[PDB]
């Protein structure tokens, strides 16, 4: 019965304010049976609830939250709103709107679609990528591993190819984490025969379209156990 | 203040019942609900906990109480079934809303294989460039779920750590990787530093040394 869609801004800026938009239907904000709530989840990880409001005046709040959340009701829109304050890469979520049964001690039956939030300057960063040598660990007799580190760029996406999609065959591209300083890394790695380790060249070729550049970086073994 | 504990995986046969567990300071004297959300979805209710009448759910579905530690169970489970269930309650200490922290539940539905763990140090390369990661590349391995610790001065090390969550690959088991953030000095410092992967309670270790 009740249906809720959030509006966000997408991106928002270091240490600026967070706010966003609920827009409800089904039911009115002004009733006395319902509270309202912003919920966020960071990506891959877990819930947390931010806090709820009724129209009735009462909010309630998460403990480590209250002092940068503020939340609002406008009965004519039916809506409801979040500003959350001095914002941090920690706080890069989705953020959720749900109506909050006041009942059995409280629930979210009715749920948005998320909004995601990434808070990271707008500027665009290529990256630095570094080889991911072989190893004499990095072999199971045979198939060895190498890579290459895709470290510290912005925003999404990369494209990682090897040679010049020239080998395909054993290559898993890793996804990426946004890593608290609002930057992202990624790693791709190819098993290839350890007996010819030393004749072949196995290059990274990384793309990062939103900052037209794009890097060609050799892999050699580790030099201290050529193999001569 | 006031905390959930919830198992971060759990494998079952279909068919097979499967118990989700939720543990709170006597949880029990409390309504407990519980939501299903898959991938890129919101989450669903799926265990109202209605205070003084039966519950709902669908079929199948069932949240049970015990002193501390609330129990959602899941008969005759089936593939759709698949998904991170939340227990969820109110602390009246204190006047807020708690949840756990999740758990994924696979349905099993191709046989367990264990992670192939591979530690890279940070290159030479970086270091020169006055950084250092070190990246541990996880693969081969199903169900997708995975706990990484790092650590190896033994010491458990958090604080530098991110993790990818787990994703299908070409050969259909998951990836997962983790990177520990360090500056030159700090990889310098400490003799060691390992990456350790819990699976099903298994565990695959891996160390590496600025030799």
């Amino acid at each position: 019965q009740v249906q809720l869609q959030e509006s966000g801004p997408g991106l928002v800026k270091p240490s600026e304010t967070l706010s966003l938009t609920c827009t409800v239907s089904g039911g009115s904000i002004s009733s006395s049976d319902y509270y309202w709530g912003w919920i966020r989840q960071p990506p891959g990880k877990g819930l947390e609830w931010i806090g709820s409001m009724s129209y009735s005046g009462r909010t309630y709040y998460n403990p480590s939250l209250k002092s940068r959340v503020t939340i609002s009701v406008d009965t004519s829109k039916n809506q409801f709103s979040l500003k959350l304050s001095s914002v941090t890469a920690a706080d890069t979520a989705v953020y959720f709107c749900a109506s909050h049964w006041r009942y059995s001690g409280g629930l979210f039956d009715y749920w948005g679609q998320g909004t995601l939030v990434t808070v990271s300057s707008a500027s665009t960063k290529g990256p630095s990528v570094f080889p991911l040598a072989p190893s004499s660990k990095s072999t199971s007799g045979g198939t060895a591993a190498l890579g290459c580190l895709v470290k510290d760029y912005f925003p999404e996406p990369v494209t990682v190819s090897w040679n010049s999609g020239a080998l395909t065959s054993g290559v898993h591209t890793f996804p990426a984490v946004l890593q608290s300083s609002g930057l992202y890394s990624l790693s791709s790695v190819v098993t290839v025969p350890s007996s010819s380790l030393g004749t072949q060249t196995y290059i990274c070729n990384v793309n990062h379209k939103p900052s037209n550049t794009k890097v060609d970086k050799r892999v050699e073994p580790k030099s201290c156990d050529k193999t001569h | 203040s006031y905390e959930l504990t919830q198992p971060p995986s759990v494998s079952v046969a279909p068919g097979k019942t499967a118990r989700i567990t939720c543990g709170g300071n006597n949880i029990g004297s409390k309504n407990v609900h519980w939501y299903q959300q898959k991938a890129g979805q919101a989450p669903v209710v799926v265990v109202y906990d209605y205070t003084d009448r039966p519950s709902g759910s669908p079929e199948r579905f069932s949240g049970s109480k015990s002193g501390s530690t609330a129990t959602l169970t899941i008969s005759r489970v089936e593939a759709g079934d698949e998904a991170d269930y939340y227990c969820q309650v109110w602390d009246s200490s204190g006047d807020h809303v708690v949840f756990g922290g999740g758990t994924k539940l696979t349905v099993l539905g191709q046989p367990k294989a264990a992670p192939s763990v591979t530690l890279f140090p940070p290159s030479s390369e970086e270091l020169q460039a006055n950084k250092a990661t070190l990246v541990c590349l996880i693969s081969d391995f199903y169900p997708g779920a995975v706990t990484v610790a790092w650590k190896a001065d033994s010491s458990p090390v958090k604080a530098g750590v991110e993790t990818t969550t787990p994703s299908k690959q070409s050969n259909n088991k998951y990836a997962a990787s983790s990177y520990l953030s360090l500056t030159p000095e700090q990889w310098k410092s400490h003799r060691s530093y390992s990456c350790q992967v819990t699976h099903e309670g298994s565990t695959v270790e891996k160390t590496v040394a600025p030799t």
